[PDB]
RNA sequence: AUCUCUCUCUAUGCUCUCUCUC
RNA sequence: ACCCACUCGGCACCUUACGAGAAAUCAAAGUCUUUGGGUUCUGGGGGGAGUAUGGUCGCAAGGCUGAAACUUAAAGGAAUU
RNA sequence: UUCGGGUCUUGUAAUUGGAAUGAGUACAAUGUAAAUACCUUAACGAGGAACAACUGGAGGGCAAGUCUGGUGCCAGCAGCCG
């Protein structure tokens, strides 16, 4: 079971694990928690640096993992633009509260 | 019984008729409108050149995916803003902003190709250097 | 300015440009009588098109017409002289005909090589 | 979707045009 | 990343091999000849030009 | 394995028939492929296409093979098929035995200067599958079959010379378009001219002369 | 109204050897038709034609061979030129050389083939084959 | 001339795609 | 008033195809590649759109007339599993 | 009888040669208002590295690779399908 059991979702098969390695930040790529989760794609997500951005959902999870509201997330920046930007990856509940304890994204936002 | 007349001395009725008719011929009425010079950026020509504003990496239509990269262009003859795709891979580290840069069509007289939407037009000569000598070595552009 | 200094396109392309059959048989012309351009053997098939038309034209006008009397005739005669029509073959519906091989083999590239003097056509050209 | 609801909506939006004009004037 | 100029940053250029000249224009035409329709081993099965490693 | 079942096909068998053209005359119930290649020598059997078709049911598609066929010499009768099949290769060999039952004659008609042997069409000839229209001008000596790669390939396995073709409909089905050609070249025999208009009385058929032969008692 | 006698006649010949009746009752009739099947006649397209030419109009009745294909009109009868004859062959009839273009001359009514011999072109009347 | 005559809520659902050799 | 025989005129059927259809179907949607019996009027991918602008006709509501920019590679017809 | 000669002619590979050439250069002569360039022409001029052909493509449309490494719904192609 993925969503809602289905007749339409045998034809798939997610393989990541619950106890997978947490992903750390890279270059021209940062933290965000999500101010409201817009339509078509789009997304509005405050980044934890200080730029309320405007975020974009960039293939890979558009379909296999589904996100809700107030959630934390990798976004690399546009290197070129600003103010469009993309999720690459999203954090588990857990997973951000680990980055939490290490003190890696700073303290400001709660899940 | 074939709708149109056929008589010997009916001949301006048929005429008149035809003109009307060929007035739905889109072409046709591109033609002669001048909607060719009135509307369009490209008004009336092949290859405006114009200066960037913008460097928006716009997403795609479906099926497919991936961040497309383009340009906004202020045209130099009507001033119109545009948006104009970038060949190749990476060629916006050559273009920058501030930069004099000819643009063309898409093999589409007009309209979008099939995957960049708002999209109408290629940059081609980045400063009158073009882009494809770029992309294989060749020539340099100045800059500097 | 000057002005009658007419230039002319000598040649047809195509209008398909990789239907196969047509290709094929234009790469083996080209092997048989040795030819560094398609444009080459495409001239040939030009001119042997005009004189098609004209052949053509010559029969859209009926028999024993001055017209006919005369073109076709001149035709024939100019054909003779290049070679190319056999002395038996001289009714316009030879010249319709004339096919596109013979062309390529009354032209000094193989009328040397027809007699001998380098024993093949590439040594020849 | 039905058309005539469509152009039912078209009429009043146009109606709507009017008023404003009228209003301007 | 997922940024403007991957591929061709990261690949590394493998330079042309040196290669014996290949003729030109009559030359070329009448080695593709050769190539084409001359011999060809493969006279039973098919007329593909073509062939892979495999 | 080559033992017949119609009286004809008996008839072919045992070496009373030599002509194709009587059986032509006399419009025969051919059943038998054997018979054409009995009697036909050379006939060169080329495939045009091979269209991928479905019916979806329940689990899955279905996918069949539906091969065109254009078997026939290189002077006169052309022979047209078409088979829907589950292996490519059978339903090839099936459209080949089709068109060779099918094989019909055209009347290889002239342009005026005669001179001599049998060169293009006699007429504009016509014929519609479907949507498809396909004309048949005949066309001047050494003005090449003009058309659809198709309908080029038909005209050379008939053994026409030169024709002009022109096409009406969506001609993307090019099975339709085959249809409609074969149909036209069809026509081509069957209608009058100033050639035919003297009448020649009936010949009696071979199966009626022969009758004794074809049956075994 | 029927406008053109002469091209309802030709129909009404059409849709007998469409049928493969071996007889017609053109209604109206009379000169231009008469005249046409007359120059039908002289090729043989039709056998034999009749008409109960009354007191009143004229009804042919054409017993006819069969052997006739098709037979046209065109009643926008245009000015024909001595030129654009064979294009307008080449439109119409079937065969290069079989057939009859109708031509309505000053020299009278006959084929296409005996105003050329006369050389003089007129109006297209119909045709045959 | 032989029928006979039954009954109501129930909203939505996002995860691709496929040909051969004649 | 009935019954048969005929017609003439009308609304319609049923049967076939021997035609025409892309088919579903059609005695006309037939005589249309063998393409011109006469004439009017309309349509030229879908959307934007019967919208915006004018004009008019209207007490008004609206009707007549009627775009373009842009926008996509389909929308749609009939049949089939 | 188990080859074979390759008896007759070709295709094939850096191998190795024996003969031509204009393109540049050019004494000059011609050309020409004067000189270019061409037409003529004595001297120098090719061993693949030279005296160097690129331009597009290779799923179909449409000729041409279920080759080799990289990237991994990213970068990008692609007129439309994809
Ligand atoms: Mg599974
Ligand atoms: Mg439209
Ligand atoms: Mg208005
Ligand atoms: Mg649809
Ligand atoms: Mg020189
Ligand atoms: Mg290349
Ligand atoms: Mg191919
Ligand atoms: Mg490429």
């Amino acid at each position: 079971n993925t969503k809602g059991g289905k007749k339409g979702r045998r034809g798939k098969n997610d393989s990541d694990g619950p106890k997978r390695e947490l992903i750390y930040k890279e270059e021209g790529q940062e933290y965000a928690q999500i101010t409201k989760m817009l339509g078509n794609g789009r997304v509005e997500a405050s980044c934890f640096d200080g730029n309320k951005r405007m975020a974009h959902i960039r293939g890979k999870l558009r379909k296999k993992v589904w996100m809700g509201q107030g959630d934390i997330i990798l976004v690399s920046l546009r290197d070129f633009q600003d103010d469009q930007c993309d999720v690459v990856h999203k954090y588990n509940l857990d997973e951000a509260r680990t980055l939490k304890n290490q003190g890696e994204l700073p303290e400001n936002a709660k899940i | 019984g074939k709708g149109k007349p056929r008589g010997l001395n009916s001949a301006r009725k048929l005429r008149v008729h035809r003109r009307n008719n060929r007035w739905a011929e889109t072409t046709y009425k591109k033609r002669l409108l001048g909607t060719a010079f009135k509307s369009s950026p490209f008004g009336g020509s092949s290859h405006a050149k114009g200066i960037v504003l913008e460097k928006i990496g716009i997403e795609s239509k479906q099926p497919n995916s991936a961040i497309r990269k383009c340009v906004r262009v202020q045209l130099i003859k009507n001033g119109k803003k545009v948006t104009a795709f970038v060949p190749n891979d990476g060629c916006l580290n050559f273009v920058d902003e501030n930069d004099e840069v000819l643009l063309a069509g898409f093999g589409r007289k007009g309209k979008a190709k099939g995957d960049i939407p708002g999209v109408r037009f290629k940059v081609v000569k980045v400063s009158g250097v073009s882009l494809l000598a770029l992309w294989k070595e060749k020539k340099e552009k100045p800059r500097s | 300015p000057r002005a009658p200094r007419t230039y002319s396109k000598t040649y047809s392309t195509p209008k398909r440009p990789y239907e196969s059959a047509r290709l094929d048989a234009e790469l083996k012309l080209a092997g048989e009588y040795g030819l560094k351009n398609k444009r080459e053997i495409y001239r040939i098939s030009f001119q042997l098109s005009k004189i098609r038309r004209a052949a053509r034209d010559l029969l859209t006008r009926d028999e024993k017409d001055p017209k006919r009397l005369f073109e076709g005739n001149a035709l024939i005669r100019r054909l003779v002289r290049i070679g190319v029509l056999s002395e038996d073959k001289k009714k316009l519906d030879y010249v319709l005909a004339l096919k596109v091989e013979d062309f390529l083999e009354r032209r000094l590239q193989t009328q040397v090589y027809k007699l001998g003097l380098a024993k093949s056509v590439h040594h020849a050209r | 979707m039905r058309a005539k609801w469509r152009k039912k909506r078209t009429r009043r939006l146009k109606r709507k045009r009017r008023k404003v004009r009228a209003r301007s004037k | 990343l997922a940024r403007a100029g991957k591929v061709k940053s990261q690949t590394p250029k493998v330079e042309k091999q040196e290669k014996p000249k290949q003729p030109k224009g009559r030359a070329y035409k009448r080695l593709l000849y050769t190539r084409r329709f001359v011999n060809v081993t493969l006279t039973n099965g098919k007329r593909k030009m073509n062939p892979s490693p495999s | 394995g080559w033992v017949p079942v119609t009286k004809l096909g008996r008839l072919v068998k045992a070496g009373k028939i030599s002509s194709i053209e009587e059986i032509f005359l006399h419009s025969l119930p051919v059943k038998e492929f054997q018979i054409i290649d009995q009697l036909l020598p050379n006939l060169k059997d080329e495939v045009m296409n091979i269209k991928p078709v479905q019916k979806q049911t329940r689990a899955g598609q279905r996918t069949r093979f539906k091969a065109v066929v254009v078997v026939g010499d290189s002077n006169g009768h052309v022979g047209l098929g078409i088979k829907t099949a589950k292996e490519v290769a059978g339903a090839i060999r099936a459209g080949i035995i089709i068109a060779k039952l099918s094989v019909i004659p055209i009347r290889r008609g002239y342009w005026g200067t005669n001179l001599g042997q049998p060169h293009s069409l006699a007429t504009k000839t016509s014929g519609k599958c479907g949507s498809v229209s396909v004309r048949l001008i005949p066309a001047p000596r050494g003005s090449g079959i003009v058309a659809s790669p198709a309908v080029k390939k038909l005209m050379q396995l008939a053994g026409v010379e030169d024709v002009y073709t022109s096409s009406t409909g969506s001609t993307r089905t090019l099975e339709n378009t085959l249809k409609a050609a074969f149909v036209a070249i069809g026509n081509t025999y069957g209608f009058l001219t100033p050639n035919l208009w003297e009448v020649q009385a009936l010949t009696p058929s071979p199966m009626d002369v022969y009758a004794d032969y074809a049956t075994a008692s | 109204t029927r406008t053109s006698v002469l091209a309802d006649a030709l129909n009404a010949i059409n849709n007998a050897e469409k049928t493969g009746k071996r007889q017609v009752l053109i209604r109206p009739s009379s000169k231009v038709i008469i005249k046409f099947l007359q120059v039908m006649q002289k090729h043989g397209y039709i056998g034999e034609f009749e008409y109960i030419d009354d007191h009143r109009s004229g009804k042919i009745v054409v017993q006819l061979n069969g052997r006739l294909n098709k037979c046209g009109v065109i009643s926008p009868r245009f000015n024909v030129k001595i030129a654009d004859v064979e294009k307008w062959t080449a439109n119409l009839l079937p065969a290069r050389q079989f057939g009859y273009v109708i031509l309505t001359t000053s020299a009278g009514i006959m084929d296409h083939e005996e105003a050329h011999r006369k050389h003089v072109s007129g109006k297209i009347l119909g045709f045959v084959y």
